[PDB]
């Protein structure tokens, strides 16, 4: 019955702004304080801000004061987060959370999360290099933004495949390896943000 | 204000009891809450008010505590319970919430040494003007593993990054890759590239290397 749906996330450059939305349904919105909680990559949960049930009182984590503004529109049962002067460090998944019905110091329902990526990097397709019981693979290097998908032999080879989590390099571009331990081997790489598809046969 | 969770990681088998604890730096006026979180998914409320199960939370989950000590107990682990758990605190005022740094519940399994492989940069990449040397540690357990890069005997520090897969769905092992980045110019200035791996399943460090 209860549901929180977010939207608004996106990839943006430092100094730009973004505005998050969290539409509520299944409960009387106007009665609960609502919050924004984020999770930076590989980090734990970190509280961002709160707005009282009636929208009149707000409170912010020190790291966002003066830059972010939390607000709500009870007519539309929506929670907002205006994010100005964005910094690379703000990069994280942002969740909206509802104060508990049974206990308000707990968060009983959460949004599915919306991604906020702040980088001065531009969209770029990856370069695919070969990595040659034996092991072989493909180094999918220097792309932006996430994500990229990798499959082997058009998805006909799955056993023994390990596609590692992407890594953000110091250049601001991502990189990841996909290997397989073992006849032809081709890694099918696709990076949708740049409309880049590559079938790379490793010799 | 500060919730300290322990242990950082818990390695158990399905059916065993998991006990996670969370300790606050001051008596909390309001009993803690616990959340379960799977990778790439929103947290899920498990317990609130220190001991009350949230909606749809099965019986095997229980909590207790008061003052500054709170614990979460999973009587008998089910396969879906291996995830990360966070404790959380919040007062009426100030209204900010605080979170523990999380406890990771992982699947125990027998020891398995990694199979190590080293990959020199491809000629294709070298044309590109960059060099990536990759070291792969395949299907090992437990998680802790140390990778050390050496170029002509010089210990490499600060120019490598590693990535680890999630526990394998079938055999519960981990796999990890470490990528050493070098300018093409420097790559060409050295000869021996070596990846030394230290792990529980290895009686002594394993080294894979190649000669440029
Ligand atoms: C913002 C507001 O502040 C207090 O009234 C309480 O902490 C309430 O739960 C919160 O929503």
């Amino acid at each position: 019955l209860i549901n929180l749906v977010e939207s608004g996330g996106g990839v943006v450059q430092p100094g730009r702004s973004l505005r998050l939305s969290c539409a509520a349904s299944g409960f009387t919105f106007s009665r609960y304080g609502m919050h924004w909680v984020r999770q930076a990559p590989g980090k734990g949960l970190e509280w961002v801000a709160v707005v009282s049930s009636d929208g009149r009182t707000t409170y912010y984590a020190d790291s966002v004061k003066g830059r972010f503004t939390i607000s709500r529109d009870n007519s539309k049962n929506t929670l907002y987060l205006q994010m100005n002067s964005l910094r690379a460090e703000d990069t994280a998944v942002f969740y909206c959370a509802k104060e508990g019905g049974d206990n308000k110091f707990s968060f009983d329902y959460w949004g599915q999360g919306t991604l906020v990526t702040v980088s001065s990097a531009s969209t770029k397709g990856p370069s695919v290099f070969p990595l040659a019981t034996a092991a072989l693979g493909c180094l999918v290097k220097d792309y932006f933004p996430e994500p990229v998908t990798v499959s082997w032999n058009s998805g006909a080879l799955t056993s023994g495949v390990h596609t590692f989590p992407a890594v953000l390099q110091s250049s601001g571009l991502y990189s990841l390896s996909s290997v397989v331990t073992v006849q032809t081997y081709t890694c099918n790489v696709d990076h949708k943000p740049s409309n880049t598809k590559v079938d790379k046969t490793v010799e | 204000g500060q919730l300290t969770q322990s242990p950082a990681t818990l390695s158990l088998s399905p059916g065993e009891r998991a006990t996670l604890s969370c300790r606050a730096s001051q008596s909390v006026t309001n009993y803690l809450a616990w959340y379960q979180q799977k990778p790439g998914q929103a947290p899920r409320l498990l317990i609130y008010g220190a001991s009350n199960r949230a909606t749809g939370i099965p019986a095997r989950f229980s909590g207790s505590g008061s003052g500054t000590d709170f614990t979460l107990t999973i009587s008998s682990l089910e396969p879906e319970d291996f995830a990360v758990y966070y404790c959380q605190q919040r007062d009426n005022w100030p209204p900010d919430a605080t979170f523990g740094q999380g406890t990771k519940v992982e699947i125990k399994r027998t020891v398995a040494a990694p199979s190590v492989f080293i990959f020199p940069p491809s000629d294709e990449q070298l044309k590109s003007g960059t060099a990536s040397v990759v070291c792969l540690l395949n299907n090992f357990y437990p998680r802790e593993a140390k990778v050390q890069w050496k170029v002509d005997n010089a210990l490499q520090s600060g120019n490598s990054q590693e990535s680890v897969t999630e526990q394998d769905s079938k055999d519960s092992t981990y796999s990890l890759s470490s990528t050493l980045t070098l300018s093409k110019a420097d790559y060409e200035k050295h000869k021996v590239y070596a990846c030394e791996v230290t792990h529980q399943g290895l009686r002594s460090p394993v080294t894979k290397s190649f000669n440029r």
